[PDB]
RNA sequence: GCUUGAGUCUCGUAGAGGGGGGUAGAAUUCCAGGUGUAGCGGUGAAAUGCGUAGAGAUCUGGAGGAAUACCGGUGGCGAAGGCGGCCCCCUGGACGAAGACUGACGCUCAGGUGCGAAAGCGUGGGGAGCAAACAGGAUUAGAUACCCUGGUAGUCCACGCCGUAAACGAUGUCGACUUGGAGGUUGUGCCCUUGAGGCGUGGCUUCCGGAGCUAACGCGUUAAGUCGACCGCCUGGGGAGUA
C-alpha cells in the first residue's frame, strides 16, 4: 500500500521541493513504485480479479500522466523514464 | 512492528505447566526486540461447554508487540502443544490492563 | 427453552411458563420454516414484499387519522 | 509438468510428458548404486512365473535408505535425482558427519533444505520419528508395520496415510486402498507426502513407450484356443462362459485373501 | 425391576406421530407407547388427543419400576406436545424440570425442495 | 432503549462478560437491537464480540451443550 | 499564464469488496455398541419402503462432507456478475476535516482487451444433505406430471473451457441548473455533553409528493424536468434471431 515511510523518499527524491507532491514527475513515481509492489502479490494471487482492477487504473493513469508529460516537454520526459526505467 | 492479543486456554491439570511456560513464550517476543505490555493471568476458569470433556480450563492473556514473523512460530508452538487449547490470537493496539 | 419447576408452586403455572420461554424463543417458527428449501430469490422478494406492507400499512392509517367518518 | 507433445506423428500425437527442471541432469552417486539384472518373470526352475515381463532398458539399482535410523545429526539436501526403480524421486542427502544417503523425496522438498530423524524432530516434511510422537490427524508416508523393519506403506509417488486415531500401544492409519489398518506405535513414519504427484497424467502414446519398460504384449483369452486357456474356443467371437483366469479360478469378483494371522489388524477393509 | 426412582420422559412429537418413552436418568430405555399404536392409526394420531392416550399407556408399562419423579424432555413440532405432559402429571407422576430439546441447525444440511 | 454505548463511548469489548451477558436471551441468542435499542453501530461491534467470547468458552453458543 | 475541472501527499472512519491458510459450535447421515419393546415412516386417504434377523425411540464412542441459526435491518460493500461464523497473511476502492502541491493532465469511445450468476464441458480429487435422469407406490378416462418411498450426474475443491439470463431501477456514461417533507446509514464543526441535548455541514440510500414532462400508467434534485458532449440501437406482425 505505499506505506508513510517510502512514499516520502519518493517525493523528496523525485520533487522540486521538500513538500513538492503532485508533480508529473513524482506522481509517475510514486505508481510505479505500487505496480513494481503489486507484481509479487498477482504472481501468487492470480486469481485476485477484484485487486487487479486497481492495479489496471494505476497502470492507465500513470500511461495517461507520461503522455502529458512528454507532450508539455522532452527534455523533462526523456529523463524520467531513463531514470524509472520502463517504456518497453 | 505490530500489536497482538494472545488469550490461550491451558489443561485444567497443567495449572503448574502454564507459569513456565508463561515465560518461554514471552522470553520469544523479548529476544526479537519486541515487547510486552499486558500480562495478566485469569487463573482457572469454567467453560461453558466442554472442550474435549474437560469442564475447567486454564486462561493466559499476552497482549504484545512483536514482529509478524515473530507471532508465526509462536502459533505453531501453540498448535503442536498438547496441553494449550484454543488459542486465540487477535491484533489490537494501543490499550491495556482491564477487565480483572 | 429449559424451565426448571422451582419449590413450593403449582404444575399448570410451570406449563404456562414453559409455553411463553419456547414462544420467546421461536422454536416452533424455526422448525416450521426449515422445513422445505426456500430459493434465495423467494426468500428475498418474501423479505421485500413484508417491508413493503410495513410502511404502507403504517401510512394507510396516518391518511385515515385526518378525517371523519360520519 | 505436462505437456503435450505436438502431432508430428502418429504415435507423438497422444504423448504427454511430465519434465522436472529441479532433477539432477549429470550422473548418478556411484558409491551408493548396486547392479540390477533383470529375470522375465523366470525363477529358479527357469519358468515364466509372472508373464509379460521382458526387455526393455537397462537399470542400475539406487539403495535408498528406508529406515531412516540415524538419530540426531541433521542432514542437508543435495540435489534431486531420477529413478527408474521406483515412481518417485529421489534425494541425495548429506549429513552433518559427512556421510550422504538416499531417501524418497517429499513433495515439498527442494534442494538445500534440512531435515533429521528421531524423537527429538520437528514435525516438518521430510522429517521421519515414531508415530508415538506424531501428532494424530497428520499425514505421513513411509510409514511402517514393524518397529525397525524399515518402511512399507505409502511409498509411491504422491501416495500418503492419515493417523486416524491413536489407542494406546496401537494407531490406526486410513491406508491409501481405503483401509483402516493398526499399526505398533513405535513404527517410524516420515511426515509430509511423497512426490511426483504428476506421475498420473503422463500417457506413453505409443506401443514401444510400454515395450521399453519391460512390458511384453498381454494376449486376451478369447483370441486363445481350447487348449490354452479356458475361455478359448469360439468361431466368431464366442464367449458364454463366466470370466476366469487362464488357470481356473473365477475372476471379476472373487475375492481370494485368506490369511487369518494378520487379520487382528485389519479393522474395516477397502470400499 | 431394578426399582428405578428418578426417570426422564422423552416425548418425540411431530406432525404426523407422538412417541412417549421414558428411561432412567442413564439414557436406558424402560418402556415406550406411541400415538398410532394406540388404536388411532390415519388422521387421528396427528391430534392432541391420541398423544395424551401415549402418555397413559406410556405411564403404564413401567409400573413395575416405580418412577417417582419425570423430567421432560419434548422434541419437535406438532400437537402432541402440550397434551402430552400434562397427562403426564395426571397420570400421578412428579415433573421436577422441563427441557425443550430440539434440532435446529445453524443452518447447516439442505433441507427437502418445496411441495407443490 | 438506546442509552447504553452511546455515553462513555466505548468498544465493545469481548473479555468483559458481564455487559455482555445483558445483550443475550435465555438461550445465548443475540438480542436484536429493535429490542435493546444499541445503534446499529455499536450493534454490529457488540455482535462480533459476543461471537468472540461464544469461541474462548467465556459465553455458551447454546443453553442446550 | 490561472485554479473554479482532474489528480498527488498528510490524519482518520465504516464496510458479507477480493485472494490464501487455519479454527469453533449446532444439526443431518453413516459405523460399533447398551436399554427396549411392536410398530415406524408417509398421505387429502393410502400404498410402495424399514422392522421380531429385532426397526422407530433413547444413551455412549467415532469417522466424514456441506452450510454458517441469533445478530440481520426497502442495512453495508463492489463497475456488473455478486459478497453473511470467528482469527491471521497479502490487497483494491470510497468518504470526511484542515492544509500543501501539479496546473486542463479532461468527457465519451467504433474495432480491441478484460471481468461475467446458474446450468453445461475436460483432467484429477471428494461425496453428508439435496436432487435432473431412473425405478417403484398412488391419483387418473389416460398421468411416460403434480403427491409418496428410494436415487445417479450435478451441487463441493484445484486448474482450464463456455460467455449466455426477466445479466432488470426492462431506464448508456459524464457535467450544469430547477419548490418541499418524513426516514436509514456513515464522517465532521459550533455551543448550556452543563441532563437520554440544540444548531450546521458533506457521502450513499428507502419512501411521499410540487412545477414540469408523459398516450396513460407514472418519473419527479438519485427526473422519465430544463440543457451540452460522445457512443449503442429501432423502422408493421409472422417466417426469424431462423437458413
Ligand atoms: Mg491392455
Ligand atoms: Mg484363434
Ligand atoms: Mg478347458
Ligand atoms: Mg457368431
Ligand atoms: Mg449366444
Ligand atoms: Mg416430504
Ligand atoms: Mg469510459
Ligand atoms: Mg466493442
Ligand atoms: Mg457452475
Ligand atoms: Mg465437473
Ligand atoms: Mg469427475
Ligand atoms: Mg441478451
Ligand atoms: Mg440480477
Ligand atoms: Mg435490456
Ligand atoms: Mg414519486
Ligand atoms: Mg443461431
Amino acid at each position: 500500500s505505499l506505506s508513510t515511510e517510502a512514499t516520502a523518499k519518493i517525493v523528496s527524491e523525485f520533487g522540486r521541493d521538500a513538500n513538492d507532491t503532485g508533480s508529473t514527475e513524482v506522481q509517475v513515481a510514486l505508481l510505479t513504485a505500487q505496480i513494481n509492489h503489486l507484481q509479487g502479490h498477482f504472481a501468487e494471487h492470480k486469481k485476485d480479479h477484484h485487486s487487479r482492477r486497481g492495479l489496471l487504473r494505476m497502470v492507465s493513469q500513470r500511461r495517461k500522466l507520461l503522455d502529458y508529460l512528454k507532450r508539455k516537454d522532452v527534455a523533462r520526459y526523456t529523463q524520467l523514464i531513463e531514470r524509472l526505467g520502463l517504456r518497453r | 512492528m505490530r500489536h497482538y492479543e494472545i488469550v490461550f486456554m491451558v489443561h485444567p491439570d497443567q495449572s503448574e505447566q502454564v507459569p513456565g511456560m508463561i515465560e518461554r513464550y514471552t522470553a520469544a517476543i523479548t529476544g526479537a526486540e519486541g515487547k510486552i505490555h499486558r500480562l495478566e493471568d485469569w487463573g482457572r476458569r469454567q467453560l461453558a461447554y466442554p472442550i474435549n470433556k474437560l469442564h475447567k480450563a486454564h486462561y493466559v492473556l499476552m497482549n504484545v508487540e512483536a514482529p509478524q514473523e515473530v507471532i508465526d512460530e509462536l502459533e505453531t508452538t501453540f498448535r503442536f502443544n498438547d496441553a494449550v487449547i484454543r488459542s486465540m490470537v487477535m491484533r489490537t493496539k494501543h490499550a491495556v490492563t482491564e477487565a480483572s | 427453552p429449559v424451565i426448571k419447576v422451582r419449590e413450593n408452586e403449582p404444575f399448570d403455572v410451570a406449563l404456562r411458563r414453559f409455553k411463553r420461554s419456547c414462544e420467546k424463543a421461536g422454536v416452533l417458527a424455526e422448525v416450521r420454516r426449515r422445513e422445505f428449501y426456500e430459493k434465495p430469490t423467494t426468500e428475498r422478494k418474501r423479505a421485500k414484499a413484508s417491508a413493503v406492507k410495513r410502511h404502507a400499512k403504517k401510512l394507510a392509517r396516518e391518511n385515515a387519522r385526518r378525517t371523519r367518518l360520519y | 509438468a505436462v505437456v503435450k507433445c505436438k502431432p508430428t506423428s502418429p504415435g507423438r500425437r497422444h504423448v504427454v510428458k511430465v519434465v522436472n527442471p529441479e532433477l539432477h541432469k549429470g550422473k548418478p552417486f556411484a558409491p551408493l548404486l548396486e547392479k540390477n539384472s533383470k529375470s522375465g518373470g523366470r525363477n529358479n526352475n527357469g519358468r515364466i512365473t509372472t508373464r509379460h515381463i521382458g526387455g526393455g532398458h537397462k537399470q542400475a539399482y539406487r539403495i535408498v535408505d528406508f529406515k531412516r535410523n540415524k538419530d540426531g545429526i541433521p542432514a542437508v539436501v543435495e540435489r534431486l535425482e531420477y529413478d527408474p526403480n521406483r515412481s518417485a524421486n529421489i534425494a541425495l542427502v548429506l549429513y552433518k558427519d559427512g556421510e550422504r544417503r538416499y531417501i524418497l523425496a517429499p513433495k515439498g522438498l527442494k534442494a538445500g533444505d534440512q531435515i533429521q530423524s528421531g524423537v527429538d524432530a520437528a514435525i516438518k516434511p521430510g522429517n521421519t520419528l515414531p508415530m508415538r510422537n506424531i501428532p494424530v490427524g497428520s499425514t505421513v508416508h513411509n510409514v511402517e508395520m514393524k518397529p525397525g523393519k524399515g518402511g512399507q506403506l505409502a511409498r509411491s509417488a504422491g501416495t500418503y496415510v492419515q493417523i486416524v486415531a491413536r489407542d494406546g500401544a496401537y494407531v490406526t492409519l486410513r491406508l491409501r486402498s481405503g483401509e483402516m489398518r493398526k499399526v505398533e506405535a513405535d513404527c517410524r513414519a516420515t511426515l509430509g507426502e511423497v512426490g511426483n504427484a504428476e506421475h498420473m497424467l503422463r500417457v506413453l502414446g505409443k506401443a514401444g513407450a510400454a515395450r521399453w519398460r519391460g512390458v511384453r504384449p498381454t494376449v486376451r483369452g478369447t483370441a486363445m484356443n481350447p487348449v490354452d486357456h479356458p475361455h478359448g474356443g469360439g468361431e466368431g467371437r464366442n464367449f458364454g462362459k463366466h470370466p476366469v483366469t487362464p488357470w481356473g479360478v473365477q475372476t471379476k469378483g472373487k475375492k481370494t485373501r485368506s490369511n487369518k494371522r494378520t487379520d487382528k489388524f485389519i479393522v474395516r477393509r477397502r470400499s | 425391576r431394578k426399582q428405578v426412582s428418578d426417570g426422564v420422559a422423552h416425548i418425540h412429537a411431530s406432525f404426523n406421530n407422538t412417541i412417549v418413552t421414558i428411561t432412567d436418568r442413564q439414557g436406558n430405555a424402560l418402556g415406550w407407547a406411541t400415538a398410532g399404536g394406540s388404536g388411532f392409526r390415519g388422521s387421528r394420531k396427528s391430534t392432541p388427543f391420541a398423544a395424551q392416550v401415549a402418555a397413559e399407556r406410556c405411564a403404564d408399562a413401567v409400573k413395575e419400576y416405580g418412577i417417582k419423579n419425570l423430567e421432560v424432555m419434548v422434541k419437535g413440532p406438532g400437537p402432541g406436545r402440550e397434551s402430552t405432559i400434562r397427562a403426564l402429571n395426571a397420570a400421578g407422576f412428579r415433573i421436577t424440570n422441563i427441557t425443550d430439546v430440539t434440532p435446529i441447525p445453524h443452518n447447516g444440511c439442505r433441507p427437502p425442495k418445496k411441495r407443490r | 432503549f438506546c442509552r447504553f454505548t452511546a455515553e462513555g463511548v466505548q468498544e465493545i469489548d469481548y473479555k468483559d462478560i458481564a455487559t455482555l451477558k445483558n445483550y443475550i436471551t435465555e438461550s445465548g441468542k443475540i438480542v436484536p437491537s429493535r429490542i435493546t435499542g444499541t445503534r446499529a453501530k455499536y450493534q454490529r461491534q457488540l455482535a462480533r464480540a459476543i461471537k468472540r467470547a461464544r469461541y474462548l468458552s467465556l459465553l455458551p453458543y447454546t443453553d442446550r451443550h
